[PDB]
RNA sequence: UAUCUGGUUGAUCCUGCCAGUAUUAUAUGCUGAUGUUAAAGAUUAAGCCAUGCAUGUGUAAGUAUACUGCGGACGGCUCAUUAUAACAGUAAUAGUUUCUUUGGACAAGGAUAGCUUUGUGAAUGAUAAAGAUAAUACUUGAGACAAUUCAUUCAAGUGAGUUAGGAUGCCACGACAAUUGUAGUAACCAAUGAGAAUUUCUGAUCUAUCAAUCAGUUGGUAGUAUCGAGGACUACCAAGAUUAUAACGGAUAACGAGGAAUUGGGGUUCGACAUCGGAGAGGGAGCUUUACAGAUGGCUACCACUUCUAAGGAAGGCAGCAGGCGCGUAAAUUACCCACUUUCGAAUUGAAGAGGUAGUGACGACACAU
RNA sequence: AUUACUUUGAAUAAAAUAAGGUGUUUAAAGCAUGAAUAUUCAAGCAUGGGACAAUGC
């Protein structure tokens, strides 16, 4: 550690670098949204996985779990107004 | 050695059985700092002594231009591959040449 | 490199006479080989007094000084010698400091006293001496 | 000086300790002041935290006690007779706690064991068997 | 370290001091005084964080040095005076007074004090010691040494002190029929009624306290500060009364 | 009883000299042999002024060859996180054995308690002992 | 994203490894429009240093036609040492403890400064002596106990005390400035003090081409020493302590913890460096002042270095901030200011290369021209 | 009768890990009400149960 100010990353490169089943679909979103490069596609993919895991961890417990009710209600509430 | 209270045999077995790999063992023997001409360095600076040409292996043919370089930190002799076509002319005698590994690890 | 006229000092060091090394050059003992300015005679061994430049080989010390011939100056000797003002004095042991022909001392310090006869002869030695007896 | 730390000793298994740091001042130690016989001479040493210890080298008068009659009158001590800590302490006539001494019962009538720390308290006290 | 430590780094400060992490490298070190290092709030932070009177800490010196702030029965002139428990705090130059109090959300809250109720302050008996000369006296929570107290007092009771006269007014015993407010860790900021105390001869004494609404919480004996005897409140409790809301009306309420 | 060079005298001595025995604390009983005994000890928890603090362990007495001091053995366990399995271990502690317990022998369960440093390695006192079996080695203190 | 692919053969099915792959942290080639944030002499050398700065302080309340008081024992830098040592969680001090802060004779005796008076050296924060001159510098003085030491007693809350306290006999220091404005002192009790220091339990990499190890060593008695317990040391006594559950020894390119990189679960690698604790100021060693230093921007001696010189001598420790040489694959300006945070002070003001701004900066992070 | 096991609590540095809230224009940021913020692996303290377990009368 070197600096007190926190930092984070947003996009992670896909593992397989060259696929024709992923190159074609990238321009079906780049051309449609008028995106500049492929950075944005990775960034939303981080976003979906940001909450997809959160939904999966708290889905394994009972419906009466106090943490499931606490964070779950906030998780659904945050994702409804968005 | 599956028993619940036998957590010493299993740990001791793994400590013993881990020394037989050819890759991690290189990371604990003191030979990188001793026998490796590079050591733990990315690049090695040296001095040119001799120009040599190594013929290729059996299936191939031709002479690969190379130079025998003596380092400045260890003094050992290592053969270096001149990079490009006709690039043996660019190198001279008694000049600083950077030496940095190859594709295969170490 | 000497500056002055040495008086008469009864020489007590012969050929192959081990002396210590008051210097700090990583040499311990220097066995005398010759003496500079020695007017020799038949069957006579070279004699070194106090303040006499010698030529000595180092038989004990650091590797870059061992097994080589150096030039030293005797700073104290165990042989009683009489000053001109009627003083009869002698030291505790022999010693000598490594110098060069110009007199420039090779070391930077001297351990123990230095005889007066060897201090005014070489002004580069008197400065380093703790005391000058 | 004399350090009372445990970094120069060995372990319980006989292994030798390995050094990490130099001596620390919080491990002070002063040479013993064997309180011998003689004229009154007590020094003052400055201990840690500014407190002062009455360091005694030689004293001849000690304030004694004897509980069977509850009288405490000081008297001069003749010489040390027997010591339970060391035998060579008898001849040197040093004053240490738990040392049998002989006295003159001049103010006790008109064998003493010391029960003070003359090297630290600066004074000699005792009682009668 | 060779001796005492003077500079307190920002992060090493107790978390209930409302301090940031990027503001600066150091935090004001509370001096020796009536309360502990981590049990206090330095007077410099009170007048710059809770009160917002000064833009920076330089102007705090231009306030305390003027003999402006009065604490307890005296008036101080120390910038970083250690302000801990519910000792009164009066600033006549602004006609307003406060009181340093804990809250259920693990912080230091300031409840305003009127001029009529700033004349006295509560103190907690820490130990009863038979001093020399057969003179018993009791050490209070604020470190106050007092003269001959009531002989009926124990070492774990509470004494109603007055500032000007400096005499004991009323005493409330430590028994099963009283009420207390906590100063501990998780339990601090919680008020309730003691219901049961279990004594362990080994290390500690553990006491069970029930909240007003029926909530029951457990804490150590060292955390107990009795506020009254028989569910009666002898001082102005904070805005939240010191109840522990079960987090149902915090996540949902803050939405609107 | 009185066999050494110095006059072995008890720290708290009072003329009727009376035997000073103070009652112990956390639910232990004072041994009967310690009241009518003629022994003397300057570090005994009962007849002297050494207090037993919060720490208290137990084990099996291993050696009884040391004067007024014994060695206890504690065969505890350690959980290795990776392997989910426990590996047996041991630790030997020297505890000061008061001469109140005369039937204490090797292989007897003993309750120990902390106190001030009595020596370089000894920092505990014996509080009670329980008898066990025998192995032809009836070695007492 | 719980993922594979090319390579032994004419061809097939396996073990098997090489290479490919993605990511973090170092260096480098090529290119490089912006805004915000930000690493940056550690790896090899805890190697050597020219220079400049980094610890000083005056309110009406000490002395006025510099002395005295406090601080430099904090801050800051580096990671050499270090393998149950340190460190982390925890427990004890009924085995010790300060500094600062908060609660309890209408006036004595003196000479040492400032300024000179005559100077000596090439200099060293160089030093001589002659005249006075004040104290909140030093003694006294008195206006009146407290607290320690020793032998003996009355004996309670306390988990637990011949204990806090009281009473004896007795020794010792012995007070409440001879104190200032037109606050200041002596002690004694308690808190700050979950602090500082010791100490209880548990926990550490590889190695058996380390299998037996220890003689102050294991414990007891009695003393000494230290603020304080104890072989910490001393004199006597007995032979005891660890050991296959890895003792003793060896290596580290080993400061430890909080944590970091990467993970389906499990795990592996790293951590000098934000914060806490530890150690060190070229190398040990010995001490001064003081409440705390074994202080090194304090002293001394030795080993190795550096600087001026009138050749008689003098001081210095950049592993502080910039900067210089070497080392290397490898790393920034010989800048300005106490404005933000904080610390020190004779205390609202004075100081801080702590701290902030500026400068280089493709280590990295976010939005983004063409 | 201890210990282990298991359920609970107490106390448990901050920074940080995942975040509760909060349009630095979004975001990286920051805490401008301070999420109960959960954190403590290894140990230790008190506690409900004794099926599986180790200790010998």
């Amino acid at each position: 550690g070197r600096c007190l100010r926190n930092h984070s990353i947003t996009y992670k490169t896909p593992k397989v670098p060259y696929e024709r089943e992923r190159f074609d679909a990238e321009l079906k979103l780049v051309g449609q949204f008028g995106l500049k490069n492929k950075k944005e596609i990775q960034r939303v993919h981080y976003m979906l996985g940001h909450m997809r895991t959160i939904a999966k961890v708290m889905l394994m417990k009972d419906a009466k779990d106090p943490k499931r009710l606490l964070e779950g209600a906030a998780l659904l509430r945050r994702l409804h107004n968005l | 050695a599956r028993g619940l209270h036998a957590a010493r045999k299993m740990l001791a077995q793994r400590r013993a059985n881990k020394w037989a790999d050819k890759e991690w063992k290189k990371g604990k023997l003191v030979t990188r700092y001793k026998c490796n001409p590079l050591g733990t360095a990315s690049h090695a600076k040296g001095l040119v002594q001799e120009k040599l040409g190594i013929e290729t292996k059996q299936p191939n043919s031709g002479i690969r231009k190379c130079v025998r370089v003596r380092l400045l930190k260890n003094g050992k002799k290592i053969t270096a591959f001149v990079p490009r076509d006709g690039s043996l002319n660019y190198v001279n005698e008694n000049d600083e040449v950077l030496i940095s590994g190859f594709g295969r690890r170490g | 490199g000497r500056q002055g006229n040495k008086f008469r000092v009864t020489c007590g060091l012969n050929n192959a006479s081990t002396v210590n090394c008051a210097d700090n050059t990583g040499a311990k003992t220097l066995t005398i080989i010759s003496v500079k300015g020695f007017h020799g005679r038949l069957n006579r061994l070279p004699r070194a007094g106090c303040g006499d430049m010698v030529v000595a080989t180092c038989k004990k010390g650091k590797p870059e000084y061992r097994k080589k011939m150096h030039t030293a100056v005797i700073i104290r000797q165990r042989r009683t010698w009489r000053r001109k003002d009627g003083v009869t004095l002698y030291f505790e042991d022999n010693a000598a400091v490594i110098v060069n022909m110009k007199g420039e001392m090779k070391g930077s310090a001297i351990t123990g006293p230095v005889s007066k006869e060897s201090a005014d002869l070489w002004p580069k030695i008197s400065s380093n001496a703790p005391t000058i007896v | 000086g004399i350090t009372r730390d445990s970094r120069h000793k060995r372990r319980a298994t006989g292994g030798k300790k390995n050094s990490m740091q130099k001596k620390k001042k919080n491990t002070m130690g002063r040479q013993p002041a064997n309180t011998r016989l003689g004229a009154i001479r007590v020094h003052d040493v400055r201990c840690r935290y500014g407190i002062i210890k009455r360091r005694a080298l030689r004293l001849e008068n000690g304030n004694f006690s004897w509980a069977s009659q509850s009288i405490t009158k000081g008297t001069k001590i003749l010489n040390v007779v027997y010591n339970a800590s060391d035998n060579d302490f008898v001849r040197t006539n040093t004053l240490v706690k738990g040392a049998i001494i002989e006295i003159d019962p001049a103010p006790f009538r008109l064998l003493a064991c010391i029960s003070s720390r003359p090297g630290q308290t600066g004074s000699v006290e005792g009682y009668i068997l | 370290a060779r001796g005492p430590r003077h500079h307190l780094k920002r992060l090493n400060a107790p978390h209930h001091w409302m301090l940031s992490k990027l503001g600066g490298t150091f935090a004001p070190k509370p001096s020796h005084g009536p309360h502990g290092m981590k049990e206090c709030l330095p007077l410099i932070l009170i007048l710059r964080n809770r009160l917002n009177y000064a833009l920076n800490g330089r102007e705090v010196t231009m306030i305390v040095k003027n003999r402006t702030i009065k604490i307890d029965g005296k008036i101080r002139t120390d910038t970083r005076y250690p302000v801990g428990f519910m000792d009164v705090l009066s600033i006549p130059r602004t006609k307003e007074n406060f009181r340093l109090m804990y809250n259920t959300k693990r912080r230091f809250c300031l409840v305003p004090l009127t001029a009529e109720q700033a004349k006295f302050k509560l103190c907690k008996i820490e130990k009863r010691v038979l001093g020399t000369g057969a003179i018993p006296y009791i050490v209070t929570h604020d470190g106050r040494t007092i003269r001959y107290p009531h002989p009926e007092l124990q070492a774990n009771d509470t004494i109603k002190l007055n500032l000007e006269t400096g005499k004991i007014v009323d005493f409330v015993k430590f028994d099963i029929g009283n009420t207390a407010m906590m100063i501990g860790g998780n339990g601090m900021g919680r008020v309730g009624v003691i219901v049961k105390r279990e004594v362990h001869p080994g290390s500690f004494e553990i006491v069970h306290i029930k909240d007003a609404k029926g909530n029951t919480f457990t804490t150590r004996l060292n955390n107990v500060f009795v506020i009254g005897k028989g569910t009666e409140t002898l001082v102005n409790l904070p805005l939240d009364k010191g109840i522990k809301k079960p987090l149902l009306q915090q996540v949902n309420e803050t939405i609107k | 009883e009185q066999t050494e060079r110095a006059y072995q005298k008890q720290v708290f001595h009072h003329h009727s000299v009376k035997r000073y025995h103070k009652q112990i604390g956390m639910g232990f009983v004072t041994p009967a042999e310690a009241i009518k005994g003629t022994y003397i000890d300057k570090k005994c928890p009962f007849t002297s002024d050494v207090s037993i603090r919060g720490r208290t362990l137990s084990g099996i007495v291993k050696s009884c060859h040391m004067k007024r001091t014994i060695i206890v053995r504690r065969d505890y366990f350690h959980y290795v996180s990776k392997y989910q399995r426990y590996e047996k271990r041991h630790k030997n502690i020297a505890v000061h054995c008061s001469p109140a317990f005369r039937q204490l022998k090797e292989g007897d369960h003993v309750v120990i308690g902390q106190c001030r440093p009595l020596s370089k390695t000894v920092r505990f006192n014996v509080l009670k002992f329980t008898s066990r079996g025998t192995g032809d080695k009836k070695q007492f203190a």
